[PDB]
This record gives structure tokens, sequence and C-alpha cells, in this order.
């Protein structure tokens, strides 16, 4: 079976053909009770001291909004400018949505400026399964996005979804699944988040919220001995 | 169509002017992830300083990576003069058509592709930028991207470094250190081969 060559016949893309997409429930049921309350807070984060979000944060979720995700936009100009550094904890890590161009490359260039080394490339897999069927550079349909993983400081790679409706920008959420059972930390920051992403043990942060609950103080205090070093997989401490 | 040719030697001392110009190089290079691998490797300066330059006037070039390889191979293909056009991955299914097995279980390989100059006759977006396929093999990539790119270059002239013996396909010429001796065809390369290897 060639799936290549079969794609090229119908528009059935490989990744249509992939059948299956001692439970793991205590780990999310850990990340449950450790989670925070959500938070977001609306922000145009181009306008915005970056600085004025603490204490540092131990995950990070950059999925800033491409020209291209389209067929305000943030270039990679606009994104490499982001002095993401000054809010990373000293061990932190970091997943940049790249979508599938320059951004594979100029992602890694913006991890290595903010200090991290890419250690995992987790890719969105599109399937085209309720619609069999580019970029003038590109030389094969792109039918994936990318996610980099990086880490400051000392589940599989994939996520298989259909393709969404065209022009709607959403990740999957398998994403947050993939952060969440690697225990990384309790403060997690999602930038260029929606109304729509707003999510339990996460700060939200974008131009687009339409509500605020965020206050600094109160956001830390949810990490205050003896709470600041848990994984999020722990237990609290009565 | 023209029969697999094929030339064991060392890619690092080889004179690859002979050979002239490809509409596609492709290269599954040993790179040195130094995990104290179980077969020979090039160093980085090895790798960067590999003649590929050459080989091309314009067209693509199909780099594999992992691990490191994946900023090395970029920077390999930046050095070389190449741009990054696209990212092909490889999903590794088994006979059943399940996934299988670094914070993560890699269930995917990575192929890097670059262009060079201005191309043109290239059935651009022929194919799409994801290959399913089992791992019938050991260390190789699958015959998908043979399939790939012959759609996408129909006819040229190709060549493969670090290709071993059944990655040897008609209308390629393939180089690697465990390749069976010499094998050419293409009689203006047996001229220019002869000539500058007067005895191999
Ligand atoms: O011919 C040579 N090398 C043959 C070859 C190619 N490779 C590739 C891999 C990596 N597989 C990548 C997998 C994952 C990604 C998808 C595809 C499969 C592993 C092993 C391997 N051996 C060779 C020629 C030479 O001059 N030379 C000189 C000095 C030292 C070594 C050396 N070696």
């Amino acid at each position: 079976n060639d799936y290549c060559q079969h794609f090229v016949d119908t528009g059935h893309r490989p990744q249509n053909f992939i059948r299956d997409v001692e439970l793991i429930r205590l780990k999310d049921e850990l990340i449950a009770k450790s989670n925070t309350p959500p938070m977001y807070l609306q922000a145009d984060i181009e306008a915005f001291d970056i600085r004025e979000l603490t204490p540092k944060f131990d995950v990070i979720l950059l999925e800033p909004p491409l020209e291209e995700y389209y067929r305000k936009c943030w270039t990679w100009d606009d994104i490499m400018k982001l002095e993401i550094d000054e809010i990373a904890a000293p061990r932190s890590f970091i997943f940049l949505w790249c979508g599938s161009g320059e951004g594979l490359d100029l992602g890694r260039v913006c991890l290595r400026k903010w200090g991290y080394r890419r250690c995992e490339d987790i890719c969105w897999i599109k399937t085209n399964k309720n619609n069999p069927g580019l970029d003038p550079k590109a030389v094969f349909q792109r039918t994936k996005e990318h996610c980099l993983m990086g880490i400051k400081g000392t589940d599989i790679d994939l996520i298989i979804t259909e393709e969404p409706e065209i022009g709607n920008i959403e990740k999957p959420v398998e994403i947050f699944h993939i952060i969440e059972h690697f225990c990384l930390g309790r403060r997690r920051l999602h930038l260029f988040g929606r109304d729509s992403t707003i999510r339990p043990g996460w700060l939200t942060v974008g131009p687009t919220l339409t509500n605020s609950n965020y206050n600094a103080e109160t956001y830390a205090s949810y990490f205050s001995a003896p709470n600041s070093y848990l994984t999020g997989c722990t237990e609290e401490i009565e | 169509l023209f029969p697999p040719q094929w030339i064991c030697c060392d890619i690092r001392y080889l004179d690859v002017s002979i050979l002239g110009k490809f509409a596609v190089v492709m290269a599954d290079p040993p790179w040195d992830i130094h995990m104290e691998l179980p077969y020979g490797t090039l160093t980085d300066d090895e790798m960067r300083r590999l003649n590929i330059p050459v080989l091309q006037d314009d067209g693509f070039l199909f780099l594999w990576v992992t691990g490191r390889a994946m900023e090395l191979g970029r920077e390999c293909l930046n050095l070389w003069g190449y741009e990054r056009v696209d990212e092909i991955i490889w999903v590794k299914t088994n006979q059943l058509q399940r996934i299988i097995r670094h914070w993560l279980n890699h269930g995917k390989e990575h192929c890097l592709v670059g262009v060079k100059g201005n191309p043109q006759g290239f059935n651009q977006g022929l194919d799409c930028d994801v290959i399913v396929a089992e791992v019938r093999s050991t260390s190789h990539k699958p015959d998908e991207i043979y399939g790939m790119i012959e759609r996408l270059s129909p006819g040229t002239r190709k060549i493969e470094l670090f290709g071993r013996p059944h990655n040897v396909q008609p209308n390629w010429i393939t180089l690697g250190n465990q390749l069976d001796g010499i094998h050419l065809l293409d009689p203006d390369v047996v001229a220019r081969f002869k000539q500058r290897y007067p005895d191999g």
C-alpha cells in the first residue's frame, strides 16, 4: 500500500487511514486537584509591558495568530521581539505553535533567543475524511502544523484530528493534555489564548478575551509555601 | 528510465564533480547523535564541509533528520545554500495501521526539503507532506519517498548520499561505503570517472 500514491488518485491524505486515534485516570484527577482556578487577562500583548506578569512561569504555551492561519496578525518579526526569557522561570518549558512555513525555522530561532533548547517536535496531523481533495514557495500540499517544545534549565509526539473548517483558527486541546501529563509546574501561561481556550490550572492572556479576572497578588497567593514547588500531578498538602 | 547506478566510497574523499548535476539530491546521513552508535558516523564539521553545492545548479534537497540533527541539518542546509521550503514527516504504522514507539515516544521521522536557485518543470503540490507507512526495515526510509520525488521531478537525474544497497533505484546514482563495489552506465560519467580515477 502506497497512501501517497493513493492521495494523488483520490485526495484521501495518508493520515486519513490511521486506524486507532491500565488507565492514566489518577494523573488526570491529581492534575485536577492541583489545578488553580482558571485566570485570564484581556491584554494587547504588543502594547503591554510583559514583566507585569508574575511569578515567573513553569510552562508557557505560545499560540500567536500567524498571517498564514488565514487563507491584528503577528509576523515572526513581531513574535521574535517578545521578551519571553524575562517571564520564564530558571527551569521553564515552552510550547510554541509554528504553523508549517517559515515558523518551523524562525520559531527555533525564537527558542534559542529566549534561552530554550528544543527537545520535542509535536505534529498536528489533519485529516480530510469529510473533504477528500498552497503558498508559492511550497513543493507539497501542507497537511500538518508543528508545536515545538523547549526546555530552560537542566503520550506520543503526534495529534490526529480532521482539518478544521477553513478560517477556524483553534488548535487541538490534546495539546493541554500533553503539557499537563508532563507535570512541569502549576504556574501555566497561555499567550494569545481566547475566551474559548480558558482552562483550569492556566492563566490565559490575549487581546480577544472579553473579560479579565487576573490579579498578580491573588495569582501569586496560589503558589505560596507550601504549594510553590508542586508538580501539578502531586496532591495538595492540608 | 535508467537502471540503478552506485559507487561504494567515502563520501568525504570522492570528487563528486565528475558526476555533474541532479534535479534532486537526497541524503540519509549517519549524523553524530552522540549515543556511541552501532555504525560509523560523521562529525558536524565533516557534514558542514560535505561538497553538496557542486551537485545542483537548480533543484531540491531531501535531508533526513533526527534529534539534534533537526537543528544541524537546517545549518547544513543553509550553509550548502538552500532555503527549506517543506518538512516531510514519516508516520510509522504496524501491519495493522496502528502507530509505533526526548520526553515523548517518537511516532514520526522528519525529512527537511531544501530548494536552491530557480527550479522549473517540477509538479509542485502533487503529493502531501505526510507519509504513512510500515517500519518494514531497521534504520531506513520508506519506498514512498522515491515515489513522491519521481512524481515531483519525473525522468530527471537524481543522486543519493549515504544510501545503502537497497536504496538503489532507477535514475538514482547511490553513493555510500556499504554498496557492493561500483556499477556505472551513463558513459559521460564512465568517461569522467576513468580519467579522474585512472585505476579507480
Ligand atoms: O554509506 C555510508 N553510510 C550509510 C549509512 C546511512 N545511515 C543512516 C542512518 C540513519 N537512518 C535514519 C532513519 C531515521 C530517519 C528516517 C530514515 C531512517 C544510520 C546509519 C547509516 N549508515 C557512509 C559513508 C561514508 O563515507 N562514511 C564515512 C565516514 C563514516 C561513516 C560513513 N558512512
